[PDB]
RNA sequence: AAAGAAUUUAAAACAUAUUAGAUUUAUCUGAUGUGUGAGACCGGUGAUUUCUAGUUAAUCCUUUAAUAAUAAGGCUU
RNA sequence: UGGAAGUAUAAAUCGAAAAGGUGAUAGUAUUCAUCAAAGUCUAAAUAUUACAGGAAAACUGAUAGCAAAGAAGUACUGUGAA
RNA sequence: AGAUUUGAGUAUCGUAAGAGGACUCCCUUAACUUAAGCAUAUCAAUAAGGGAAGGAAGAAAAAAUAACAAUGAUUUCUUAAGUAAUGGCGAAUGAAAAAGAAAAAGACCAAGUUGAUA
């Protein structure tokens, strides 16, 4: 099959030719929109491994996001707080670029479901993936059996509740067992469970 | 006493009160008794395995599993697609543990089958399973001949000594019944492994007065009673020397560690 | 309401106004403005510590504690000195463990029956009393409900068999009754006081040696 | 039963059981065990003299079910089965039936030797023995099974 | 009558019954392996390592791989597919 | 040197030997035998533990599947 | 984070595989055990002091009980949030 | 001239927005308070601020436990348990396997194969 030696290929980043296309792709997309629509998907092989289908409905979507790490957000870098809470600097979000820039791309198309992103490339200043997003009021995805749990209504703004693979990754969900103890079913779901104060009706 | 209270914390928010106590009783209960109506062994509760419990604290206790292996089905000659649909569960996650939970297990599917009763998918007695059930009724009498009489003279002595043992025990309440059965039964084992059976049995299928049962597994015990269990003190016993056989095995193990520093210098 | 009474933005005045510290209502353009605030002394502010909905309102006790005293309240109904102690006229009655046959029982299937089968053993004196001394309650209890205040009479204790004829003993005044398994100083012992008049069927009778035994 | 409180005996005294010179104030001390070397200092050397420090080793993640072991001692070991069979077998010797008191089954992992043994022929099975334990089961005429 | 439950052979006395299955390859992988090396080279870090190699200095190949990797039985592996390259030009 | 039957019928891991279909590669994929891994002894064999006298080794406790050399933690001062 | 020579997430750099992860004291080695990550869905058992409709009460009885038992978030105050 | 790729305008048929947020899933580095002071810690996934949904939501079918005479998706309750551990080892914080129940159910993509290919 022509996808064994795509998957095969596209693990060799480091290589040459892939370092080549993707600085070209790269210029390309630091000129135009923050969000833009583009045909095919430019990674072909990743995007239909994590679930894009070429049919009706299924439409990819770009988003350029500033990487690297911000300042915490106080006017001229002054805090009233305890030496314990007073760094301005290397403070990092809990939630990843590729999940921040899901929602962007979620949030300026509100019509459509968000379905998962991959990763394209990055340069000095910028990382660049692109965003499976369905329609899900077509007929074609709400006839097909397989595909039409996306027209559920709990599936709006699928990657602002946290349920995309680069969102739920960040909650916690990439593996099980001990080292998840506190991130079981949702870790602040686990944390109230766990502090409830059971009051019996009959009680010593 | 030094006290040690958490209650520092916001606890008048973390407080859970059981006054839907007294009513998810009745919520459940009727839940319960709609699902008989419903489709009655569907609330059958499908039949469990008797698996053991583990760590050395609880593994001398029996408790129900969740779904037989598929080398157990095989063992009982069920097919592990029909099975999910006559009540009984299957786990293939499940790694045979052992031959004996693998022989306990299959006599516990043997006996579910006999005393299970299959409706037939179509009401209407011209139904094929009841036709084919009545075509082939002669060829079943036909084979039930020799299976009753094949059987019938394969255990011709095991069934004649267990009788003598039987009244033995009987009249002493013995050595020498007990030395004639165990010389029999090695000599049976030994005949079976000087060899091919159904793969499936068949799936009881009749009709039948509807009487319902909420579950299975309360109908197959899963351990028998127990009863005060006592032996005939001899010599060997008697001299045996469990402490010995401790202090042994705890400094074995223990010297396991002198056994390979002595071969690296 | 976990917010009663707390639901101002009141703070203190200090002092060196002549007011004392109690915390005051914000504002002006309402005679609220400047009055008492959230302390339990003042007016239309939270009470002393607000009774919260997880109290401990059911107890515990230990069964065999609890089958100790329900012995002890049936042994008393046989007692006609305890038994006329708490109230009870039992004068006529033929034996204090008054005991009806399972056949007689039966056939009750209307309160007029029920009635009848009372009279007949005599136990209609403690049915009257309680009809003719029903009054009405006295206090704040006619507000929620609680009006009618009727007093105590005979208990019908019966078995599994007599579950016919409980629908004719359950609309006579002051007449209750109970299943033998399901005994309880509730009913032997209502308000702390012991010797309930009962009357008892063949059935549940007959049946008080297999749920207790006895001191063998 | 509020009624039967002293806040109920002392109404009417002004200070309600708690002294003039030193009033009923919000904290005594401080709050919780403060103070654990300062001011409780003498407290919690009078009465918990080994609060403070440390001793022995960590164990990052103790499995508690490891050091789960239920001892019997001889002399307990015939209620296991009754005083109605202890007198069946009385006078038992070797050769002919004897009872067994398995201890697992009633959940008893290691046998210890205190007490006494009626004198007459056991078989006690169990995980794990004392070496006086089996001194006084042999003794009595008995014999020691192990098991799992 | 019923093991021991200490030392090597502790434990009742059953029947103990799993395949130790091997997650591996098959034969065409070697093709792919191949064709995409060539259409690839190799990465920077590999290149220096082949350098190493060339010299003979095999330990602080191993040392430079496991900076790169952070596994010792990574670094291992990674020296070993370098060298068995070297042999084959 | 002296005391010891040892519990009882439904089995997969494959170390292997032998063939069958393919591959050239750091080569594999099916199936048929065997032992392993087996356990039901006939007063006596004896598996097994103990005792003595040597000799080889290891020895303060722990890092919880088992060991090893570094490292770390224990206990006393 | 209870996770202690790093339990989880993220950022900078680096970056695998003829697979491999875990067995919570860092390290290398050989065995053993148990799984096979980096895509998706999934009823039932569980929560609820929004709001609506009901039923109950050892609850309050007009300075109480919701702030509000009457055209109550009304009269009135402030530029305004309130 | 023709075959494509990409990007637009217009027309048609639809989709998002706003209300509510008690319960549900998350983002964010508050402080009062406690430690009899206080600076790590505590208060504390707490307050406020921000986003998204449903009648429930979240989780869910082992790169999971365990070291056993072994288990077996997820969720919830009992117990383990104020325990192991964490902590100016101070004040304080603090789980999980086993075991007992309620309920029970498993399925698809990608990769591989079939190509007078659809």
């Amino acid at each position: 099959g022509a996808y064994k030696y795509i998957n095969a290929l596209n693990r060799k980043k480091q290589s040459d030719v892939l370092r080549f296309l993707r600085r070209i792709r790269c210029w390309e997309l630091r000129h135009l929109p923050r969000i833009h629509r583009v045909a095919r998907p430019t990674n072909p092989e990743r995007a239909r491994r994590l679930g894009y289908k070429p049919k009706s409905g299924f439409v990819i979507y770009s988003v350029r996001i500033h990487r690297g790490n911000r300042k915490v957000s106080a006017r001229k870098g002054i805090v009233h707080r305890k030496p314990a809470c007073q760094g301005i600097h290397k403070i990092k979000r809990v939630k990843s670029l590729q999940a921040i820039a899901e929602q962007r791309v979620g949030k300026h198309c509100g019509a459509l479901r968000v379905l998962n992103s991959y990763f394209i490339g990055q340069d000095s200043t910028y990382r660049f993936f692109e965003v499976i997003l369905v329609d899900p009021f077509n007929a074609a995805i709400r006839n097909d059996p397989k595909m039409n749990w996306i027209c559920a209504d709990k599936q709006k703004r699928r990657e602002a509740r946290g349920l995309t693979s680069a969102a739920k990754k960040s909650r916690g969900f990439t593996g099980k067992g001990r080292r998840y103890n506190k991130i079981g079913a949702g870790a602040r779901g686990n944390l109230k469970r766990r502090n409830l104060l059971q009051l019996k009706r009959y009680r010593s | 006493a030094v006290s040690n209270i958490h209650f520092c914390k916001d606890w008048r928010s973390k407080v859970h009160t059981w006054f839907k106590q007294p009513f998810r009783k009745i919520r459940r209960h009727q839940t319960r008794v709609e699902k008989a109506k419903a489709v009655f062994p569907a609330t059958i509760k499908s039949l469990k395995p008797s698996v053991h419990c583990m760590n050395q604290r609880f593994n001398y206790k029996l408790r129900l599993g969740r779904g037989f292996t598929l080398k157990e089905l095989r063992a009982a000659k069920i097919d592990k697609n029909l099975a999910r649909t006559i009540g009984i569960a299957v786990d293939p996650r499940r790694k045979e543990s052992s031959k004996e939970c693998l022989n306990r297990n299959a006599q516990r599917l043997t006996e579910y089958m006999n005393r299970l009763v299959v409706l037939p998918k179509v009401h209407a007695a011209t139904a094929k399973r009841l036709v084919l059930n009545k075509k082939n009724a002669e060829a079943k009498t036909k084979k039930a001949a020799e299976i009753k009489k094949f059987i019938a003279e394969h255990n011709k002595t095991i069934k004649e000594l267990k009788i003598k043992v039987a009244a033995a025990k009987k009249d002493y309440a013995l050595k020498a019944c007990l030395k004639g059965l165990k010389k029999a039964q090695v000599a049976f084992a030994a005949q079976v492994a000087k060899k091919k059976t159904k793969q499936f049995n068949k799936l009881p299928v009749q009709q039948k007065e509807a009487k319902q049962v909420l579950d299975a597994n309360k109908v197959i015990r899963l351990t028998a009673p127990c009863t005060l269990e006592t032996k005939t003190l001899t010599k060997g016993m008697k001299a045996f020397d469990a402490v010995a056989h401790l202090r042994k095995a705890k400094n074995v193990a223990k010297a396991v560690s002198g056994i390979v520093k002595g071969q690296k210098k | 309401s976990t917010e009663a009474g707390k639901q101002h933005s009141a703070i203190s005045w200090g002092t060196g106004r002549a007011v004392a510290r109690i915390p005051r209502i914000s504002g002006s353009g309402s005679g609220r403005n400047g009055q008492g605030a959230f302390g339990n002394m003042t007016r239309k502010g939270h009470m002393f510590s607000p009774l919260k909905n997880f109290r401990k309102w059911q107890r515990k006790t230990p069964k065999q504690m609890r089958r100790f005293a329900v012995a002890s309240c049936i042994a008393a109904s046989a007692v006609p000195a305890l038994v006329s102690a708490r109230g009870h006229h039992i004068a006529g009655v033929p034996q204090i463990p008054l005991v009806v046959n399972s056949k007689s029982i039966s056939v009750i299937k209307k309160t007029k029956q029920a009635v009848y089968l009372l009279k007949k053993i005599n136990a209609y004196s403690d049915v009257l009393k309680v009809i003719a001394s029903k009054t009405v309650r006295a206090g704040q209890g006619k507000m929620r409900g609680r009006k009618i205040k009727e007093r105590k009479g005979p208990l019908v204790v019966y078995g599994n068999d007599d579950l016919q004829a409980v629908k004719a003993f359950r609309n006579i005044p002051g007449v209750d009754t109970c299943r033998v398994e399901n005994l309880s100083v509730l009913n032997l012992a209502p308000g702390c006081h012991m010797g309930r008049f009962i009357i008892w069927t063949e059935s549940a009778f007959k049946k008080l040696n297999t749920i207790f035994g006895t001191q063998k | 039963a509020t009624r039967f409180r002293q806040t109920r005996r002392r109404r009417g005294h002004v200070s309600m059981g708690y002294g003039r010179i030193g009033k009923h104030r919000k904290q005594r001390g401080g709050r919780g065990n403060a103070g654990g070397q300062h001011h409780r200092k003498t407290w919690f050397t009078t009465f918990h003299p080994d609060y403070f420090g440390k001793h022995g080793m960590r164990v990052f993640h103790l499995k508690a079910n490891k050091y789960y072991c239920p001892s019997i001692n001889v002399d307990s070991l015939w209620s296991l089965v009754g005083k109605d069979v202890q007198a069946q077998y009385k006078n038992a010797k070797v050769g002919e039936e004897v009872p067994v008191i398995d201890c697992v089954k009633h959940g008893y992992f290691k046998v210890l030797g205190k007490g006494f043994l009626p004198k007459q022929p056991v078989i006690v099975r169990a995980r794990y023995f004392s070496e006086k334990a089996q001194q006084k089961i042999k003794a009595v005429g008995g014999a020691c099974e192990l098991t799992a | 009558m019923a093991g021991i439950a200490v030392g090597l052979k502790r434990g009742y006395p059953v029947h103990t019954m799993t395949a130790k299955r091997h997650y591996g390859v098959t034969k065409r992988k070697h093709v792919v392996n191949d064709v995409i090396r060539e259409a690839c080279g190799f990465s920077a870090y590999e290149r220096h390592m082949m350098d190493l190699l060339r010299r003979g200095l095999d330990k602080k190949a191993l040392k430079y791989a496991k900076k790169h990797l952070g596994t010792h039985k990574r670094g291992l592996a990674k020296r070993d597919e370098i060298q068995r390259a070297l042999e084959a030009i």
